[PDB]
């Protein structure tokens, strides 16, 4: 390169450094020990903007430009190390070092998928996932040998493309015709795996150096901005040359569009007046391939929309996610629920239940409650799940927590997967005889479940024929109208509304504290559905249901439609009457049915002070 | 074997052993020695040399130095594929594989091919080197492409068309041995063909199977173990497995039979015997995939089956008067999966049994039940299994059925009155999977003649046949 | 990593590996050319050299032979350890093992260490070589100790002892989100402080054990799963291990749970479900050691464990009307042994659950029963867990319980009308463990609050919450 070129580029670092990182320079110089290892961060988008020419002279030669800025931020370094009014607390290093970030988002720079041979030289950005892991080693880096036949001594370093071998050296640079340890490093290697989700990926071998050592974990999403190099080998006389792709590490970072709010916004601004036609429109688009059963539909978004964790501070921690099972006779649609409902979760993973062995639903290696951590694990044929295994899930379906020592190793690993299950009705199913009877389920595994919803097939005549018109006609969404969804609407739509945290509030919780001491005990209180967890799963419910509809503030109309749903919920002995799931239509209006829902539910339990409110508000609108 | 060296030819088969990357370098540059001018030896198929010799304008050579840091060396990318070649002809009883023989992508390729294919590779042969005069073949790849019959075989099946009643020759052409039994060969030619698959709402699809499943059960010494002989040989890729020497990692994949069986038909004998199972298959032949048994950590692999099973009662000999249910030891579950579950008996007649000791002594030396049968005296030639094995995957890629109006009307007011008779009996409950198979079967039924439509006759050929494991036989 | 070469430095660790003894030689000598004067080189760091030159009077040198014979040359020994370092601080989730450096001994030390010590290690940072400029990094010993409290921790656990009650802070401490259940955690407080360890007859001993061991059985849904959780993490060593996952290999020495929880706690949880492994852990609890399990071919190694486990009734709930021993499924050999098994039930009462609810809502937003309980109205502030976690280490390590005259005749009456009104009744019989249990409770109810007496309401308090698995619960 040019002599000019580095200098004014040098200059350039020196004064953007001077001007825009003060205050980090000044943490550096006040710390303890001399020549350890200190870096620095600094953005790119920034200093490319201020001037034209140093991006063309920095992205194609990226090897010049970070000692260039070494060498700037040394003399920066210099330089307020002269200009200092308190020279007693301070100390210099001769060690620093450059670390950029913040690069463009062009699509040749921010490539997922590892170059195959063209990217040799170029600066390059990419993620994946961590398999192994090296051992913490050190190197040496060059030698200071003896002089020998001449006196000026000679500073020889060592050769990254040849695995760090040392060449014997006898031309001399000496001006006339003569011719004839302290120093450590850091080490260590890491394989990195493409990921799955943004798709058999090969692995990238990345080698790191200096401070990126002991700075990464097995099995965290990772970016790096490193160079592309080749490594060699020794050559053997009359053989195929071996050589290979690694990346240098040259920084790290631990991470784990308006139109779409905009839209969102437009959608739930233009259903003001009716609230609940909204939900309505959301709910038939799930699984649209089914006609009717709308109670089922809505448990299973209810049950996908989730909850909050709330820890408390020295060591215990409770349940914020809800678990849901189905049963009833075969030919009812459970497995298409569950197969729409493996898609739409960003990470879920399908099992067979009784054909998926120990290896899977605990732990080994990662298994399958293990592996689907943050997500969504659906289980089926859960009649016989080899009652060992059966058994050995209580501990991690309501601590979210495995706690295993086996072989004495002391391993501790953490899951937090909400769970759907389908199982069937083994012998002739009956109206009485709690499902505790006719499936023979214990009643601790028979507690942890949020909703149980059962499906009966009776006799009909309207049911059949219109299902047989739809199954024959191949009417496709008999609803011709053009609203449907896309499924990546619903995708976004359910991995946006996982943001907000709503607060609870005084119109709300008297409701279900009333109802949960009214249900303690009203007859017969049933046998496993009344303990102390039942609440614990009715404000989760609730507090769900107002993470739908675009608010953080839970009203009366969350807790009254929590309320109903659960005691529908509950077959047989209740407080208001059973209905059955299947046989359920969507309504053609649903505010009146709100209204008679709520002049229902608060005369009997006596809150028919906040009727008046509610009325008033539902009139004011 | 030895005399195409060096001969360029076309190769065609299959891909198994997708391996991964690695580069390599062709013309790695080269020190200089006293002055300058550096060359670029172009160093031949990646093997190592010397320039015992450089142009350079004058004097001596040498210069046996490596400089592999200057933009003079250039590199490209590498693979390896093995081919395993198809089962074509001369099928030898000895269980011999086929030869394999390896490939090698250059530049520009690679990531072309997925396990599983059918390729059509041209290249060069060459022969390697240190697998010492002992060596191997091996191809280098010039051009691949992706993915044929011959005008006589069309020809041949335009003939086959041509003919006045092809149900009937096509019937009783499956296995001329055995005597009798003519809805039970009706029911295995229409599973041979198939029905289709429906794409419905391509945004999510959620696809549903397109093809039966037959189970025979009857008392011993009827001959239920040559039809599926005959059925399994007269199809496009078959397998025959017992129902003892294969265990759960057998069927399953640990590649399991299913796998094999992908696009075919993998008929299994000795069903009732298996006790542990039974419950390792209903996954696999309704989800229409299979994934991994170690832990079930994805890795999901298509496997499409026509399972066909035959199986004998608990007891022996099934006597006439007992329940239906506990005759066959099978669950509610297991037994509504299945399209239809023929109920054969061995009645001592005395016509029947004339005849069928005359036939068998001989080869030693109106209702959907009268028209197939063959009244003496005339001359019903069957068709080759070799010409009857081309026309089978003719009519697999060629044809999509689909229902008429017309004929949906007669199904949906037969499963009306079906439902309103069996919902008070007492039989196998009746759900929606009856209507779609009723479907898939009248689908099926527009294969065999190479039409697309869907006749009032096409949908009432279908009802003859449904009472033979339904209604018309419980009583 | 890098800095530190070189350069005098001070360690704290653990030694897991201790290894075998070789010599190895420093000062060998060598042979001398032409005249005598033999030399005894200084061979460094047991690396071969040559001695290129010899001092000698004069003339050349050379004199490369070896002469490994005279009494010049010198032997020393050799050891090989390596270090784990402790939990410490820095509680990441990752499970990263903590980074181990190997150390070395030179001389007149070796045999000065057994697995599993607290050893503090002072010596020189060295690199080795050939694990090729590729090393690693070892520790060549200096000096070694055998086996500390800071002044402020003297001063807070002093200021902790100043508490006017210190029963209640601490017994309204352990784990503030349960509400209720006041008794068991007293008893959760108890058997976590300990008692004495008695050597009576110091020429043959036979030690008996001198810590509790409680269980606590009762309805599922009463939050008995985190009570425990909050016991075995304030410990200074603790460990917790499910009742599924673990085999009889695994709890006992194949290094087993039991063992690593030496000195602490080792809580289980789903005792109930185990089946096959309850007669491997009596001889551990009862005899305090365990031998190998290899045949029982003696090597035994030292095991101080104060087993803590909740089970669940087999019938899922507990029905009122049946009797104790069938609704446990225990034997009488496997049930006296715990010195208490709390009942606890859940009947649907008005006022208990109005304020659990309350609490349960507020979260998300005279006999000793009385006098445990805080009545709304007054601050309660409970202690940091860090700091009673090393007031547990202090009150264990510094204060031995010793029981007094008058607190032993309140004991020996209560075992008498134990006897005698055990005598006729049905229930558990009382051997001669009850009365060692109350001893070892009583001691227990001496350290708590750091004195070295037994004074009567000390024994006091041991009659009232034993009335709550004994005859005060067996009606
Ligand atoms: N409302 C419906 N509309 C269309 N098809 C349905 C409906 N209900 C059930 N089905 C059919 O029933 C099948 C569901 O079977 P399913 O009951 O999930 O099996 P399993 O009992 O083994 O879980 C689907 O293939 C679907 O075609
Ligand atoms: N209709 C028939 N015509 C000629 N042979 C027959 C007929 N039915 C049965 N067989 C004879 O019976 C044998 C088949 O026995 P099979 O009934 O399949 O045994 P399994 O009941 O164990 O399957 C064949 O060898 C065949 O010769
Ligand atoms: N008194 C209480 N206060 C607050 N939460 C409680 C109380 N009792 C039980 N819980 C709830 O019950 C859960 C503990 O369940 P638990 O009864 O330990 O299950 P198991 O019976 O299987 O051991 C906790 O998550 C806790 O939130
Ligand atoms: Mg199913
Ligand atoms: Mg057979
Ligand atoms: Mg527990």
């Amino acid at each position: 390169m040019n002599s000019d070129q580095v200098t004014l580029v040098g200059q350039v670092f020196e004064s953007y450094v001077s001007e825009y990182h003060k205050n980090d320079i000044l943490l550096i110089l006040k710390e303890r020990d001399e020549d350890a290892h200190y870096p620095v961060v600094v953005n790119a988008m920034t200093l490319f903007e201020t001037n034209m020419e140093i991006g063309e002279y920095f992205n194609m030669f990226p090897s010049e430009v970070l000692t260039i800025f070494d060498s700037a931020l040394r003399r920066s370094a210099l330089t307020i190390l002269q200009s200092l009014s308190q020279p007693e607390a301070v100390s210099m290093k001769q060690n620093l070092h450059a670390r950029i970030s913040g690069l463009p988002v062009c699509p040749e720079l921010v490539r997922e998928h590892i170059p195959k041979t063209k990217d040799v030289g170029h600066f390059l950005s990419v993620t994946g996932t961590v398999i192994r892991t090296s051992l913490v080693k050190v190197l040496e880096f060059e030698r200071d040998y003896m002089c020998n036949k001449c006196k000026h001594v000679f500073v020889i370093k060592a050769d990254f493309e040849q695995y760090y071998t040392f060449c014997r050296p006898s031309s001399c640079p000496s001006l006339e015709s003569c011719d004839s340890p302290t120093r450590c490093r850091d080490y260590q290697e890491i394989k990195i795996q493409e990921q799955v989700q943004r798709l058999i990926p090969r692995s990238m071998k990345v080698i790191l150096e200096d401070d990126l050592v002991d700075s990464c974990k097995s099995g965290d999403d990772l970016t790096i901005y490193g160079i592309v190099m080749q490594r060699w080998k020794p050559f053997q006389q009359d053989v195929r040359c071996e050589v290979e792709i690694v990346l240098k590490a040259n920084y790290i970072q631990v991470n784990n569009d308006e139109e779409v709010q905009k839209e969102f916004e437009d959608f739930w601004e233009y259903y003001k007046s009716d609230p609940f036609a909204g939900r309505n429109v959301i709910l038939a688009s799930l699984c649209p391939q089914v006609f009717g059963m709308y109670l089922v539909k809505l448990a299973v978004a209810m049950v996908l929309a989730g909850g909050i964790q709330r820890t408390d501070a020295t060591g215990t921690r409770v349940r914020g996610e809800s678990h849901l099972l189905l049963v009833g006779d075969p030919g009812t649609g459970k497995s298409q629920f569950l197969k729409y409902a493996a898609k739409i979760t960003p990470r879920s993973v399908l099992t067979t239940g009784i054909g998926s062995t120990s290896a899977g639903l605990t732990v080994t290696e990662a298994g399958a409650l293990v592996l689907a951590d943050a997500g969504l694990c659906c289980i089926d044929q859960f009649n016989s799940l080899k009652e060992h295994d059966r058994t050995s899930i209580h501990e991690a379906m309501e601590q979210q927590t495995i706690s295993v020592a086996k072989a004495g190793l002391v391993c501790k690993l953490n899951t937090r997967t909400t769970i759907l299950a389908a199982t069937n009705p083994k012998g002739q199913y009956d109206p009485q005889e709690s499902v505790s009877v006719n499936i023979a389920l214990g009643s601790p595994l028979l507690s942890r479940f949020d909703l149980i919803l059962v499906l009966l097939d009776t006799k009909n005549e309207d049911w059949d024929r219109i299902i047989s018109s739809f199954i024959l006609e191949n009417k496709g969404y008999p609803s011709k109208s053009e609203k449907l969804w896309s499924m990546e609407k619903m995708k976004t739509y359910f991995c946006l509304i996982r943001n907000l945290q709503p607060t609870l509030s005084d119109v709300g919780n008297q409701v279900l504290l009333r109802y949960y001491q009214m249900q303690r005990q009203s007859d017969c209180r049933n046998a496993a559905r009344t303990t102390i967890r039942l609440l614990e799963s009715l404000i989760r419910l609730a507090e769900a249901h107002a993470r739908l509809m675009f608010r953080d503030t839970v009203t009366l109309e969350d807790a009254i439609t929590v309320v109903s749903v659960m005691e529908s919920s509950m077959q047989g002995g209740a407080l208001l009457g059973g209905v059955n799931a299947l046989h359920t239509s969507f309504p053609e209006n649903p505010g009146e049915q709100y209204q008679r829902q709520c002049e229902l539910i608060l005369e009997k339990l006596e809150l028919q002070s906040l009727l008046s409110e509610e009325l008033r508000r539902l009139e004011r609108l | 074997r030895a005399n195409y060296y060096g001969k360029y030819i076309a190769l065609r088969g299959t891909v198994v052993r997708v391996s991964n990357i690695k580069p390599l370098c062709t013309k790695m540059a080269f020190l200089c020695a006293a002055c300058g001018e550096i060359q670029s030896f172009p160093l031949p198929d990646g093997k190592y040399s010397l320039p015992t010799k450089c142009p350079v304008p004058v004097c001596r050579g040498r210069s046996f130095t490596a400089l592999r840091s200057s933009p003079l060396t250039v590199t490209m990318d590498w693979q390896s594929i093995k081919i395993q070649e198809l089962m074509s002809d001369d099928q030898r009883e000895a269980g011999r594989i086929p030869r394999t023989i390896e490939c090698e992508l250059v530049h520009d390729l690679v990531d072309s091919c997925v396990p599983g294919d059918t390729v059509t590779i041209t290249g060069i042969v060459k022969v390697s080197n240190a697998e010492k005069c002992m060596f191997l073949l091996y191809i280098e790849a010039n051009s691949i492409s992706n993915s044929e019959f011959s005008l006589k075989d069309l020809y041949a099946i335009q003939e086959i068309q041509a003919e006045e009643n092809l149900f009937k020759l096509i019937v009783n052409s499956l296995c001329p041995v055995i005597f009798g039994h003519e809805l039970v060969k009706a029911g295995l030619a229409l599973a041979l063909f198939g029905g289709s698959q429906k794409y419905a709402d391509d945004k999510n699809r959620i696809p549903i199977r397109g093809d039966p499943h037959i189970l025979v059960v009857g008392d011993p010494g009827l001959g239920k173990s040559q039809m599926l002989q005959a059925a399994c040989n007269v199809a496009p890729r078959g397998v025959y497995v017992c129902g003892n020497t294969t265990t759960t990692s057998g069927l399953t994949v640990t590649a399991g039979a299913l796998v094999l069986g992908d696009q075919g038909i993998c008929g299994i004998d000795q069903f009732d015997k298996m006790g542990n199972q039974h419950q390792a298959l209903l996954e696999a032949m309704e989800q229409q995939s299979i994934s991994l048994a170690k832990a079930g950590v994805v890795c999901s692999l298509p496997a499409r089956t026509s399972i066909i099973a035959a199986a004998n009662p608990v007891g022996g000999h099934y006597n006439k008067a007992k329940t239906v249910s506990e005759n066959l030891k099978m669950g509610s579950a297991l037994l509504s999966r299945f399209d239809l579950v023929f109920i054969l008996l061995d009645t001592p007649n005395e016509h029947h049994d004339h005849l069928l000791s005359e036939h068998v002594i001989a080869i030693r030396a109106k209702p959907l039940s009268e028209r197939l049968k063959v009244v003496p005296g005339e001359t019903i030639d069957p068709i080759p299994h070799q010409l009857l094995r081309k026309y089978i995957g003719y009519a697999r890629q060629y044809v999509y059925p689909r229902l008429s109006t017309e004929a949906a009307r007669v199904l949906q007011d037969f499963y009306l009155e079906l439902r309103k008779q069996s919902q008070r009996l007492n039989s196998s409950p009746i759900t929606t999977r009856q209507l779609e198979s009723l479907i898939r079967l009248t689908e099926a039924r527009a294969r065999l003649e190479l039409r697309e439509e869907a006749t009032k006759e096409d949908a009432e050929d279908i009802v003859e046949i449904m009472k033979y494991s339904m209604l018309g036989t419980y009583s």
